[PDB]
């Protein structure tokens, strides 16, 4: 229902749907379960750009986020990381070129600096 | 609206994520 409500009652309604499945993934044990419930904020999060868009510090949170996934050995992460990676990298391509507030760099730049560090353990279809 | 911020301290929540790392525990 990505754009189905008012850009404000989406943020309230994502912050709760997030908070919550967050507690959850700390809640629940074994990381098949932890692995689900990752997954999903990823993909809910994959789904609303536009909040991404209007929170760079909660953007550039969740797409370190991703980076630390792609060194997740648990089945399937991977996948789910690259591929939310994408598309968050199309959905919001300028905010990682321009300068965002709080910081003195284009985002792009410390991840040119780092390609190895981060796709290390990935395989060449993620690569 | 001005909005000076808000979403930095909804950041440091998702800092608590687990799910492999090391977990050195077991029965």
């Amino acid at each position: 229902i990505s754009g189905a409500m008012h850009e404000e009652d989406e943020k309230r309604f994502l912050v709760t749907v997030i908070k919550d499945l967050l507690g959850l993934c700390e809640q629940k044990r074994g990381k098949d379960n932890k692995a689900i419930i990752a997954s999903n904020i990823m993909y809910i999060v994959g789904q609303y750009p536009r909040f991404l868009r209007a929170h760079w510090k909660f953007l550039k949170t969740v797409v370190n986020k991703l980076f630390e996934f792609m060194h997740e050995t648990h089945d399937g992460v991977q996948d789910m990381a690259c591929d939310t990676f994408i598309k968050i990298a199309q959905k919001c391509r300028r905010h990682f070129v321009q300068v965002q507030v709080g910081e003195v760099m284009p985002f792009i730049d410390e991840i040119l600096n780092n390609i190895n560090t981060i796709i290390c353990d990935l395989q060449p279809q993620q690569v | 609206g001005s909005a000076s911020g808000n979403l930095n301290e909804l950041a440091l929540k998702l800092a608590g994520l687990d799910i492999n790392k090391t977990e050195g525990e077991e029965c």
